[PDB]
DNA sequence: CCCTGTCTGGCGTCCTCTCACCTATGATCATGACG
DNA sequence: CGTCATGATCATATTATTACGCCAGACAGGG
């Protein structure tokens, strides 16, 4: 990585692979103009401590450093734990189509619906928008379409309005705890910059007003569509799965 | 009588309790602290001189040469703090060392040197602190924060319980020095005694009494006593004192004096001992089988053979009693080893014990510490010599051997930094009566255990590790060259000190960025007492003890203002009376209650003095004298609360308000709300913002004044007087004469802050609040800061809020608000981004960041001038371009999308060498013109104060009426007058013209010179532009408030003017809240707090109403007399019969919005006060105004609560949060996309929600949540493809990060494949 | 391990008068080697040594297609292998 | 118990998801075990539908047509 | 402590009682923080122990399950019959003491009005096929399981009921904490279970067994009370 | 070989937001000035 | 014209410990 000052702070990879090949090539040379009798011993322990350095820093005996005090990361280190491939790639993924800000009340609201921003459906909602122009003919290319809702004007809304209308969202709370802790609405546009959120709804969220904050999924497939209406709807969900009582509580 | 800034708004105050103590200064640790640092300090300690005296003289590898140390000096820094801070250096100062080489001859060390040379030196840049307590290190304004750690010395701590899992309690004593070898004595589950020295190996602790030569004789000399057998013609008798036979069942019939004592199968009572000690007994007879297992002290040798008898710490059978005895000794001594009195540890320990003299002890302490290594007789002295008994490697500090004596029971709190045999001896011999049942062990979290790093210090610390890495260096080119010919500054670099200092200062743990967008901020980060950081816990391993308020944080430690959350209890808020003791502890005041009367002296007592003596409460009642009127009072003894008479007590509390910090002293009516609410009031009241016009406290604490004027973001008058020129900018007081020096003839400017960055992009503002003509004394505003009004503390605004259920927009927590508070710009605060862009250096040629741009048109460049950056004016958008810049391809800089601002201001520098375009070299002719001007009105207001000074000299002596303004001015000296003081005067002030003279000439030339200069930059970047975008961001549904007691809340709706609930006067009232979060949540402060701003907004509409109706003074007078008595005995008592009614107008034009009343901690206005006040006005008494409904114009049933509440905006906004990504940017080495908002990125899938997404039944929305959404790439193309031509499908394919893990398992010896 | 290598009497007597062999070293600059470029216009390519200057510069092998044009250049400006 | 009922499984990729890799890989290594995806969890680490709802379904068709 | 604080907050607190109040307040902070790290950790685990059971068939053919009895602490019953033997389907046919006589078939989920009626004839232990006991090869069957808990019929097959289950009970962790005679209520029959008793000199019936436990029969079959009863103690019954 | 202590390996919540920081020191070579 | 001094540019890895805690399973100590 360049970290934008004419150097290269490297990655620890590269500095472990640079020793193992600094110190093999020392003994490719030392083997090559013969070693002094009982002495090509102490090469071959530093390679072998190198690649141990390499493939599970920190298991042998005290482990190495770049800077200063951290012990800089191998193989093994990249694999397991937290900040690793299994837990912080694999299994739980960064996703396009996705959105999140602060959350409210609007007690207008019937139980399968929930209150949107326009800027953040017409943000989420943009391959859609260029579907429906390209589909209705109001600009030839996908550039113009572009540059069309980048200016916002006055015939997107409409455009937003007619793909709006039966298309879930999936609202999240960030610490999910259990799986009413996701839940598929239908949006409702709204002038402002906050999620409009029903109140009954808030019983199974363990949400609060004071500051919490919620993050918007699209479905973008049809099944995914039909499984966010049909398995996750908010009218659905009012039964919790630990027993039989209900979750839509009034609070 | 008041201040001149106090008769313009006095502020009500109730409250009982006569203070004794005002608040001290609440910057004294930083300050303090640096200050002792760095000075000119004598006598060796404390300071720079500690570690200067301590690791110098360098003396070589017997080269005789020396390199010792004389004394040291910093210079002025080249930058004052404003160029620093625009620029970006450090704020720093050269530290200049004295430092002397002597060579020294041969055969003579004790001979003459035959050559010195004493030079001035150049090392390290130390960085100076600030008048406000911080640094500036890369121009950015960086707090160093205080550390609580663990005091140096003894420590008898006791493993209780837990380890063998058989209930028997361990006992180790850790010995912590301030710098050196760590030692810790200890026990184990057989009762051996164990040392071990820095968590190595474990030996047995004996081997290092050895060690510390003594034979073992000596060893049993010391731990045990001695029991004598006299061999006197029968059965080998025995000197018996009793108190040794205190419990035992002896296993014989014990006579003496022909009389029977004690039988055989009983105990030996107390009264048995009092018979044989008072019959005087001595010898008593034994059996042979008493002898059995006792324990021989010292050898003895049989003088024939030349042989052993008994080895040393042995137990006697019979066949050594028969050796022994025809030997010819006649005197045996054993030891005394009881179960419950003396166990023998020591003797056990000494069994344990393989060595046997003083090398074997040293060779197994040299091989413990360095493993598997040849060791040598002069190796092993040296290394036993360099762990604890040296002036180099081990030093207790001056705490370290207070602590280390008291807590022996010693009694000259002076020593040596190193430690000695009796020291160590002294720990086995208080670890044994430990172990033995009497005294008791130490608690670690007890606050007499728990020391106050600050500042100086650790910057101290720091400094002597740079310190000895040089000496590192300079042991090596001493010796190792031709002498004489150096010089002291060829040997000794400045690059190891520097780097240590500026390591610590740049990065370190404790060294963090200032958290500043309100006074209170500032004024709460600099107190901060953090346990982390180096020498403390961290937060993901302990724990338990440490997160919890000790009996001892009671007035030195806050306990209800820390930070909620992972770290609770380890980030500790100091309190407002507290100081900081000459060793490092904390103390606090207190008031000496000699026997009767309660005397006026304060008193500063320690942690451990606390808990000897008996504190009384702070509001105990007391009548007029001292003495105290109840006959029982609550006190508090040794870390118990409890209820004592009435003269046992030895102290009081001085005033109320010291249990709390000043986070949490603000908060009026602190006693009504419960701990957790006010934990997050505080919290938040840290948090707040800075509005467009701050307002007041209607109901304050009357802290504001010390939070305001005790930090520094106003303009507190140096010397008093009357003010000649107000401005925006500047403001010009003339000193008054009975204030004044003789020479230099003075008159201050106060150059003010006008609106420039903070760290947290808020508008630190400071505007003018004085008039012109105005009297001024010293020691009073001059210029409000942020969030200040009239030297007070103004963080939110008061707004008039109403507690009813309202059609259910305030549902959990929510706040529902007006229009007419949006339509006042009263929470519309203004917000400055900075906006950089470098002018880099690459391949093909270096970058242009002129306006002949490609691939743009009239539209982008109308709003940029002919050279590429936009105007100082310019309101862009959310898109535009600042700066035009193009590469050998255009990367211009742009707004990021979203926001909007007008450019306030721009900075351009320049590497020196870089052709200066045609905006800065307008720049360069701008600020040459400033600071042309600038100077030049320096000189002319001083000439102009210097004048003045001459008229007022002449007034006297010699005074010519006519003739003084005839000749031109400059020549006021020559007039007729003798050889006088006025002649001296005018001498001296013909000196100081002369001076300014030619100092504004030699100024002016160097400011001409710092202005024309380059300044040093990044390796490879032509010029910097920065501009400054200035937001004004209003309020909007979804922004936080919160008032002063942890009601928090996002704001729901924003209604019409109509819609609100208004009474039946025609007032809407401005906010909405939600009852129902008052009794679960039990913060009860705040209803009170509404009463009580109801109670001050009926005065101040009276007020209004007897002013706008022009009255005159009189009924006004009449009226603020009445409201200003008003209450029980209280400290107030003022009288407006000498204000001389032009200053009750003036008063009454301040309190027509309000009257301000102050409410202290614990001493608070009480309910009937309230009530008596709200009498005052025509108010109901209740609190209660019944209210109309503005939809249905019909009456709410049962009246609702209104009042005034001062409620806060906090710095989370909402469009600062929401984020909304379709298809941005991807990561490189996953491809799944970035993260964050800066970076335009996508919300995190996490884990859990997988969970979620498993635990229904939905399968394709969790197949494309991590197969088309985030990861495959052919897969997302071919969806966005589909999904612009309306075909909802999705082509899955394989995450391309499981490729990676396949790629990382791969390169491994491991083969992982897929299969089929 | 805690102390150097138990050296017998052998090896130090061995090492009394090596190096008996000629230049060798790790194959960098000598008459007939490869070396890769690094600064110029003429890198990003590979090269060979020959006859260099000394204390100036050295000798470097630019070719393309079938023509070859030298262009002595010091061992810091190009990149020794 | 939980966490061993977990790390002893017929399946490395379950447990190496869940606590020491290092080791469930080694066994797993030197014995040659083979995965056959099995379940929810691994089906979500590689990229394909989980055999739990709708995804249930699929998973009968395909083993079916085995 | 001792001395209460006989303070309110509607009056005033003084300066020692609102710092009691704060030792008080510290405790729950630090307590919450150090729970929910322990809470999340314990979801983690049975999320990935469970991870994998899906409802994968829809009859083993099986008998062998548990029997539901109401919990007896030894005060009032805390948890009835009706509130553990919601919906889930009888291992073995229940006879009302009508003997010969079913009451039940031996594959009925047990809703609500059967549950009533259950109630009515005070069915004593209504032996209930659970999950543990189960016979499907990789997998649960669906009538071992019972209703689908949120909604009211039985299974789907295929919802996958260990990641509900794992969270079902790992969800309310961060709800929770982290750091001489026989005396009778009611009136009934008496039952005593594994006892070897023997008559004393008194006339009364002394016991010479630790495993002995006593139970209160009442009128209609099952009972409301249980004590352990030590060894060699002295019934007056 | 049968305990019983020690040792060293594992593990210790989620999501988001902000900020700084990411060398300097020593040696060698070249150029300029002075003798 | 030559030598010396100063300034600028380019080049590599200690420089000469202590304040978590539990569980668990293998490795080894004692008997
Ligand atoms: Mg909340
Ligand atoms: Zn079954």
């Amino acid at each position: 990585v360049p970290l934008d000052g004419g150097r290269f702070a490297t990655s620890d990879l590269n500095d472990l692979y640079r020793r193992v090949i600094n110190r093999n090539n020392r003994l490719k040379r030392l083997l090559d103009l013969a070693a002094p009798d009982i002495i090509v011993r102490n090469e071959k322990r530093m390679l072998q401590e190198a690649v141990d350095a390499l493939l599970d820093n920190g298991r042998r005996g005290r482990a190495i450093t770049g800077s200063n005090k951290r012990p800089l990361k191998s193989l093994a280190d990249m694999i397991k734990g937290k900040q690793g491939r299994f837990r912080q790639n694999l299994l739980g993924k960064r996703v396009d189509y996705s959105g999140r800000s602060v959350i409210t009340v609007g007690p207008y609201l019937r139980l399968h619906q929930c209150g949107l921003p326009k800027k953040m459906a017409l943000e989420l909602f943009k391959p859609f928008i260029y579907g429906k122009l390209e589909l209705r003919g109001l600009a030839t290319t996908i550039k113009a379409a572009k540059k069309m809702v980048e200016r916002e004007e006055a015939v997107v809304w409409d455009i937003l309005d007619e793909v709006i209308r039966e298309h879930p969202v999936l609202l999240n709370r960030a610490p999910t705890l259990h799986r009413l802790g996701i839940q598929a609405f239908e949006p409702v546009l709204i002038e402002g910059k906050a999620i409009q959120l029903h109140p009954l709804v808030c019983a199974a969220y363990n949400a609060d007003f004071d500051g919490d904050q919620m993050a918007v999924h699209v479905p973008l497939t049809l099944e995914a569509q039909l499984e966010a209406r049909a398995l996750m709807m908010s009218t659905n969900n009012i039964l919790s799965p630990a027993n039989g009582e209900p979750i839509i509580v009034p609070s | 009588v008041y201040s001149y800034t106090e008769k313009k708004r006095i502020r009500k105050d109730f409250g009982k309790r006569p203070q004794v103590l005002d608040v001290p200064y609440l910057l004294s640790i930083q300050l303090d602290s640096f200050q002792k640092f760095i000075e000119q300090d004598p006598e060796g300690q404390y300071g720079l001189e500690a570690a200067f005296r301590s690791v110098f003289p360098i003396q070589s590898y017997s080269g005789n040469s020396e390199l010792q140390y004389v004394s040291y000096r910093l210079g002025e820094p080249v930058f004052d703090v404003q160029e620093c801070q625009i620029r970006g250096v450090t704020y720093s100062a050269p530290l200049r060392v004295k430092l002397r080489l002597v060579i020294y001859e041969r055969e003579a060390p004790e001979g003459t040197v035959k050559d010195i040379k004493e030079q001035e030196v150049y090392m390290g840049e130390i960085p100076l602190m600030t008048d406000n307590g911080t640094f500036v290190i890369n121009g950015t304004e960086r707090v160093i924060v205080s550390q609580l750690h663990r005091s140096p010395g003894v420590f008898f701590d006791s493993d209780k319980g837990k380890t063998h899992s058989s209930g028997k309690v361990l006992y180790n004593a850790r010995i912590i020095p301030y710098r050196g070898s760590w030692l810790d004595f200890e026990f184990d589950p057989k009762d051996n005694l164990f040392v071990r020295i820095d968590r190595r190996r474990k030996l047995p602790a004996t081997i290092i009494l050895r060690a510390l030569n003594y034979t073992t004789e000596q060893i049993l000399d010391l731990f045990f006593e001695k029991v004598i057998f006299e061999i006197r013609d029968n059965k080998l008798q025995m000197e018996l004192v009793p108190e040794r036979l205190r419990g035992e069942t002896a296993s014989f019939d014990i006579e003496a004096n022909g009389k029977v004592y004690v039988e055989k199968g009983r105990r030996i009572t107390a009264r048995h001992i009092r018979q044989l000690e008072k019959d005087d007994v001595k010898l008593i007879e034994v059996p042979v089988e008493y002898i059995a297992g006792k324990v021989v002290a010292k050898d003895y040798i049989d003088e024939s053979t030349g042989e052993l008898i008994c080895a040393a710490n042995m137990e006697l059978s019979l066949d050594l009693l028969a050796k022994l005895s025809q030997s010819g000794h006649k005197r045996i001594e054993t030891l005394f080893t009881n179960d419950l009195d003396h166990g023998p540890y020591i003797s056990e320990t000494l069994r344990v014990d393989p060595t046997n003299d003083r090398l074997s002890a040293l060779v197994e302490i040299y091989r413990m510490m360095r493993p598997g290594e040849p060791p040598t007789r002069e190796a092993a002295e040296s290394l036993f010599e360099n762990l604890f008994f040296s002036e180099d490697r081990y030093d207790l500090s001056a705490v370290g051997r207070m602590k280390f004596n008291r807590s022996l029971l010693r009694e000259e709190i002076e020593g040596s930094g190193i430690l000695s045999k009796d020291d160590i001896i002294d720990v086995m011999k208080k670890l044994i009566d430990i172990r033995n049942g009497k005294g008791e062990v130490d608690d670690i979290d007890h606050l007499g255990n728990r020391r106050i790093r600050s500042v100086g210090e650790m910057a101290e610390n720091q400094f002597r590790v740079g310190l000895v890495r040089v000496e590192r260096a300079v042991k090596e080119r001493l010796s190792l060259g031709d002498l004489d010919t150096l010089m002291p500054q060829d040997m000794i670099n400045a690059k190891p000190i520097s780097a240590a200092v500026k390591e610590f200062f740049g990065s370190s743990q404790l060294s963090q960025f200032m958290d500043q967008n309100n006074p209170l901020s500032e004024i709460t980060h600099k107190r901060r007492i953090s346990a982390l950081g180096p020498g403390g816990l961290t937060r993901e391993r302990a724990g338990f003890e440490v997160r919890d308020v000790h009996p001892t944080h009671y007035g030195r430690v806050c306990p209800i203002e820390t930070p909620e959350g992972p770290n609770i209890g380890l980030i500790n808020s100091l309190s407002v009376y507290a100081q900081t003791n000459e060793y490092g502890f904390l103390e606090t005041p207190y008031r000496k209650v000699t026997d009767g009367v309660v005397t006026d002296e304060i008193h500063y007592l320690s942690a451990i003095e606390e808990g000897n003596y008996v504190i009384a409460q702070a509001n105990s009642n007391l009548d007029e004298e001292g003495h105290f009127v109840e006959d029982l009072v609550t006190c508090r003894s040794k870390g118990e609360s409890s209820l004592f008479s009435r003269d046992q007590v030895d102290y009081m509390d001085v005033s109320t308000q010291q249990v709390v910090s000043v986070g949490a002293s603000l908060i009026p009516f602190l006693e009504h709300d419960d701990a957790n609410r006010a934990l997050m009031g505080a919290n938040m009241q840290r948090q707040a913002v800075p509005t467009l016009r701050a307002d007041k406290p209607l109901v304050g604490t009357g802290m504001e004044r010390a939070v305001a004027v005790d930090s520094g973001v106003t303009a507190v008058a140096k010397r008093g007087g009357v003010v000649q020129y107000v401005d925006a900018s500047r403001i010009v007081i003339k000193v008054n004469e009975d204030e004044m020096y003789p020479g230099e003839a003075g008159i201050d400017i106060y150059n003010l802050t006008k609106y420039t960055r903070s760290n947290q992009n808020t508008c630190i503002n400071q505007m003018p609040c004085v008039s012109l003509g105005e009297p001024v004394e010293r020691g009073d505003v001059l210029a409000d800061g942020p969030s200040t009004d009239l030297g007070e503390l103004a963080l939110g605004q008061n707004m008039r809020v109403a507690f009813m259920p309202w059609n259910g927009y305030n549902f959990e927590d929510s706040i529902l608000v007006s229009e007419r508070v949006v339509q006042e710009d009263r929470f519309t605060t203004i917000h400055i981004q900075e906006l950089a862009c470098v002018s880099r250096d690459t391949k093909l040629g270096p970058e242009e960041i002129t306006a002949d741009i490609p691939n743009v048109g009239e539209a982008a460049l109308s709003k940029l001038d002919e050279s590429g950056i936009v105007y100082i004016g310019a309101e862009v958008t959310g898109g535009d371009i600042l700066v035009g810049k193009v590469t050998p391809k255009d990367s211009s800089l742009r707004v990021p999308n979203g926001v909007s601002g007008t450019v306030i201001d721009v900075q351009v520098f320049t590497r020196d060498g870089v052709e200066k375009d045609k905006r800065a070299l307008e720049i360069e002719e701008m600020q040459l013109k400033q600071a042309k001007k600038d100077l030049s009105e320096e000189l002319q207001i001083l000439e102009a104060g210097l004048f003045s000074r001459i008229r007022a000299v002449l007034v006297a002596g010699g005074v010519e009426a006519e003739k003084l303004d005839k000749l031109p001015r400059d020549r006021w000296l020559e007039l007729g007058l003798t050889d006088e003081e006025k002649q001296n005067q005018l001498e001296q002030l013909a000196e100081q013209y002369d001076e300014l003279k030619h100092e504004f000439e030699k100024k002016l030339e160097a400011k001409r010179r710092k202005i024309t200069q380059g300044d040093d930059l990044a390796p490879g970047v032509l010029k910097i532009v920065k501009v400054y975008l200035a937001v004004k961001r209003r309020i909007q549904p979804g922004d936080k408030m919160a008032g002063r007691h942890g009601n928090k809340g996002v704001i729901s709706k924003i209604n019409p003017i109509e819609d609100m609930p208004y009474d039946e006067n025609g007032t809407p009232v401005d906010i909405v809240l939600n009852p129902l979060g008052v009794p679960s949540r039990m913060n009860i402060g705040q209803i009170l707090e509404t009463h009580l701003g109801m109670a001050a907004k009926g005065i101040g509409d009276k007020i209004n109403a007897m002013l706008k109706q022009q009255q005159e003074v009189a009924k006004l007078r009449e009226f603020i007399q009445r409201a200003y008595d008003l209450g029980a005995d209280v400290r107030q008592k003022v009288d407006l019969s000498t204000f001389s009614d032009e200053e009750v107008m003036r008063l009454a034009e301040n309190l027509r919005k309000g009257m301000p009343i102050a409410t202290p901690v614990f001493d608070g206005a009480k309910e009937a006060e309230i009530k008596e006040l709200l009498k005052l006005g025509d108010l109901p008494t209740s609190g209660q105004i019944r209210l109309y409904d503005g939809r249905t114009g019909e009456q709410f049933e049962r009246p609702v609560t209104v009042g005034y509440m001062y409620m806060l905006k906090l710095n989370h906004l909402v469009d600062d949060k929401m984020h909304a990504r379709s298809t941005g940017s991807y990561s490189l080495v996953t491809q799944q996309p970035l993260g964050g908002k800066a970076q335009f990125g996508g919300q995190r899938f996490g884990e859990m929600e997988v969970w979620a997404l498993e635990a229904y039944g939905a399968a394709y929305t969790l197949q494309e949540m991590l197969t088309v959404k985030s990861d495959d790439v052919n897969g997302r193309t071919k969806m966005y493809k589909n999904i612009v031509d309306g075909n909802h499908q999705m082509e899955p394919g394989m995450p391309e990060s499981f490729n990676v893990l396949l790629k990382e398992i791969r390169s491994l010896g491991i083969n992982i494949e897929l299969e089929d | 391990g805690a102390s150097p290598a138990i050296v017998p009497s052998a090896v130090i007597h061995q090492l009394s008068v090596y190096k008996p062999k000629d230049i060798v070293d790790p194959a960098t600059p000598y008459p007939g080697d490869k070396v890769i470029i690094t600064e110029g216009a003429f890198e990003g390519f590979q090269a060979i040594f020959t006859e260099p200057d000394g204390e100036a510069r050295s000798m470097l092998l630019l070719n393309l297609i079938n023509k070859e044009i030298k262009h002595s250049v010091k061992n810091t400006e190009f990149r020794k292998l | 118990g939980i966490t061993k009922a977990s790390l002893a499984t017929e399946s490395f990729i379950s447990a190496a998801s869940f606590q020491e890799t290092t080791r469930v890989l080694t066994e797993a290594a030197v014995a040659g075990k083979r995965d056959e995806l099995r379940g929810l969890k691994e089906n979500v680490i590689v990229g394909r539908l989980i055999p739990a709802g709708t995804g249930y379904a699929y998973h009968q068709d395909r083993m079916r047509r085995r | 402590i001792e001395t209460p604080i006989t303070a309110n907050f509607r009056e005033g607190l003084n300066v020692l009682q609102y710092f009691i109040s704060t030792h008080g307040a510290r405790k729950g902070l630090a307590d919450t923080a150090l729970k929910t790290a322990n809470s999340g950790y314990l979801t983690r685990r049975l999320v990935d122990v469970a991870q994998d059971l899906v409802v994968t068939e829809d009859d083993c053919g099986t008998h062998e399950g548990i029997m539901m009895t109401p919990v007896i602490e030894g005060g009032d019953v805390k948890e009835p019959l009706r509130d553990r033997v919601l919906g889930r389907v009888t291992a073995e046919d229940v006879l009302k003491p009508g003997t010969a006589d079913i009451l039940v078939p031996r594959n009925t989920l047990l809703h609500e009005q059967w549950c009533d009626l259950l109630e009515e004839n005070s069915v004593d232990a209504v032996k209930v096929r659970s999950v543990v006991s189960c016979d499907t090869d990789f997998g649960v069957c669906a009538h071992c399981y019972g209703r689908d808990l949120a909604r009211g019929h039985i299974i789907n097959k295929g919802e996958a009921i260990g990641v509900i289950a794992a969270q079902s009970i790992g969800e309310p962790g961060t709800q929770l904490t982290m750091r001489s005679s026989i005396q009778v209520k009611n009136k009934g029959s008496i039952k005593l279970s594994n006892v070897k008793s023997v008559v004393n000199s008194s006339g009364k019936l002394v016991i010479t067994s630790r495993n002995t436990e006593l139970k209160l029969i009442d009128e209609f079959g099952r009972t409301k009370e249980s004590y352990k009863v030590p060894y060699g103690a002295v019934l007056a019954k």
